[PDB]
RNA sequence: AGGAGGUAAAAAUGUUCA
RNA sequence: GCUUGAGUCUCGUAGAGGGGGGUAGAAUUCCAGGUGUAGCGGUGAAAUGCGUAGAGAUCUGGAGGAAUACCGGUGGCGAAGGCGGCCCCCUGGACGAAGACUGACGCUCAGGUGCGAAAGCGUGGGGAGCAAACAGGAUUAGAUACCCUGGUAGUCCACGCCGUAAACGAUGUCGACUUGGAGGUUGUGCCCUUGAGGCGUGGCUUCCGGAGCUAACGCGUUAAGUCGACCGCCUGGGGAGUACGGCCGCAAGGUUAAAACUCAAAUGAAUUGACGGGGGCCCGCACAAGCGGUGGAGCAUGUGGUUUAAUUCGAUGCAACGCG
């Protein structure tokens, strides 16, 4: 706000292993206050993901993590006269949770069966990063880079 | 803060150019009386000097030659 | 005008750059012609600073900081 | 060809563009790159970043000629001035003096009017 | 404390009277 | 006749004061040649334009015209307009110094004469840059404007004309007197130059302010203060600084200067608010960052419109429309 500068809120962590991370992805998949279908959604989508990677349940999230993780987006700051895009860096904590974002949204698209089973392909194909949720963030740095004029 | 011949009564010479690149800057620029502290009269004969050597190429018009 | 340093130097540090011209004039000629403005902008230069002066030496109130 | 060891950098550094041009000691040009040359059209090219990337493409298309070292003579305000001598000198090049030549008359012309 | 470089394309009109 | 009015002579002082003739450097454009290569230029963005016939950039040389960076400052000089690179020649005025000299020759001044920014005009030159007009490209609802690319007269020189400006400290000229402070600038006297000086005595000038004055704002020893001398000018707004006539002008016009008619106001300064595509600071789901929706569908429900014998009446920017 204008003066507020409150901190946050402590979450809790899920109820199978300490890791507050994949307890915030929970909440932002989260829709009508049902959490109780939104862990039940990304648990059979991390084993399905662990058995179709080989690896363990929650490495296996963030190796999908770190490919879809942004350094730089585009704000509009302007000078007086024409609000032009101009890239800055991103801060840690929405480093990973506007990357969170992206892959629950990409669940949306590319209609397979559940969603369940949907974000689960996502997360595989985040592994390769060859995906749509992947290509939302050099996109991003498409009009970054692009135009990293600005400083 | 300094002074000149406003004490020490003489005159400015355009031949002298011992003293004469003191009052310029190196860059052949006349620099001005706020700084040097020269009295406004002396600066008037102290101009119409560098000009002079100026013209008998004795100083330059510019550091840029 | 022709900063060197010779051998330690590795950065710019030409100082020399923000206090001859090289931005002032420059940007003076850069357009309008005017041929009377400078002289309400000389005494509106002075105006200012003697009022700042003015004030500088009547500063005094108390203004209890 | 023909090897030349030392050269001069000409940055002409205007309130548009930033037209880089590398010659040798004697005038004669070797090779040249401008901001508006390696795209960065319109606003962002009167930018000191766009200047770098002119440094750049001007600090290789020479490479055929291998300058060891070199001066620099700037002209122009402009937007880079300062920030292409930088990255014209972190690109590998060794940087002698830097000498600036601006073009300023002792009341020569009757500039514009222009801008209302 | 002392001086400079940089900061807005476009937006017309409003019945008479109280 | 006398001297404090005024003027003259002797010696110096500072100065873009004025006229004429030469001269210098930076820079802009142009011309030729070499190197070199896809842009250059421009703007909020873009386009016209320039460029692969090889521009721009860069280097050397040459040709021109205009203006004189820094010095340069609410500094200086001039009646005002106005005037600044440097040099020489012709020449005006102001000011100080210690004396002599003339002896009211002084002040103002209708008519008259002269000078009088810029633009404009006539004749002949010159023409780089800039730039009315004009053209194109944009912007826009339109844009014969603002912006951009170009560009003629003009701007510059000689000789004549015009005679007007917010030609403005908006303050007529001359003289006298009336508490101070802080600076600049230009002479000079005295004391120890005993060290970047100290105390006086004049010219000019900037700013701040007391008495007083003023409608107020403010002016304030360069007065709008206190008086005297002379001249010009005003008599509500509009009509109108126009018409008619005269004088002047090559012309554009200038100058002198009404009436009818029409309104009961026009106007000045200052005050309180509101307002500003003014400034500064601050706040709110105002924006931003996100989440979920409306507007598309069906339907419940309210309103308008139309129909109807009647579709009771009211609420109808935000702050009426599941409201009474």
């Amino acid at each position: 706000p204008r003066r507020r500068v409150i901190g946050q809120r402590k979450i809790l962590p899920d109820p199978k292993f300490g890791s507050e991370l994949l307890a915030k992805f929970v909440n932002i998949l989260m829709v009508d206050g049902k959490k109780s279908t939104a862990e039940s959604i990304v648990y059979s989508a991390l084993e399905t993901l662990a058995q179709r990677s080989g690896k363990s349940e929650l490495e296996a999230f963030e190796v999908a993590l770190e490919n879809v993780r942004p350094t730089v987006e585009v704000k509009s700051r302007r000078v007086g006269g024409s609000t032009y895009q101009v890239p800055v860096e991103v801060r840690p904590v929405r480093r990973n949770a506007l990357a969170m974002r992206w892959i629950v949204e990409a669940a949306r698209k590319r209609g397979d069966k559940s969603m369940a089973l949907r974000l689960a392909n996502e997360l595989s194909d985040a592994a390769e990063n060859k995906g749509t949720a992947v290509k939302k963030r050099e996109d991003v740095h498409r009009m970054a880079e692009a135009n990293k004029a600005f400083a | 803060f300094c002074r000149f011949t406003a004490e020490g009564v003489q005159e400015i010479d355009y031949k002298d150019i011992a003293t004469l690149k003191n009052y310029i800057t190196e860059s052949g620029k006349i620099v001005p009386s706020r700084i040097t502290g020269t009295r406004a009269k002396y600066q008037r004969q102290l101009a119409r000097a560098i000009k002079r050597a100026r013209y008998l190429s004795l100083l330059p018009y510019t550091d840029r030659h | 005008i022709k900063v060197r340093e010779n051998e330690p130097f590795d950065v710019a540090l030409r100082r020399f750059k923000r206090s001859c011209e090289k931005a002032g004039v420059l940007a003076e000629v850069r357009r309008r012609e005017f041929y009377e403005k400078p002289t309400t902008e000389r005494k509106r230069a002075k105006a200012s600073a003697v009022k700042r002066h003015a004030k500088k030496l009547a500063r005094e109130n108390a203004r209890r900081t | 060809r023909k090897q030349v060891s030392d050269g001069v950098a000409h940055i002409h550094a205007s309130f548009n563009n930033t037209i880089v041009t590398i010659t040798d000691r004697q005038g004669n040009a070797l090779g040249w790159a401008t901001a508006g040359g390696s795209g960065f059209r319109g606003s962002r090219k009167s930018t000191p970043f766009a200047a770098q990337v002119a440094a750049e493409r001007c600090a290789d298309a020479v490479k055929e000629y291998g300058i060891k070292n070199l001066e620099v003579m700037v002209k122009g305000p402009g937007p880079g001035r300062e920030s292409t001598i930088r990255a014209l000198n972190a690109a590998g090049f060794r940087i002698t003096n830097i000498t600036d030549v601006t073009p300023i008359p002792h009341n020569g012309c009757r500039p514009p009017k222009k801008r209302r």
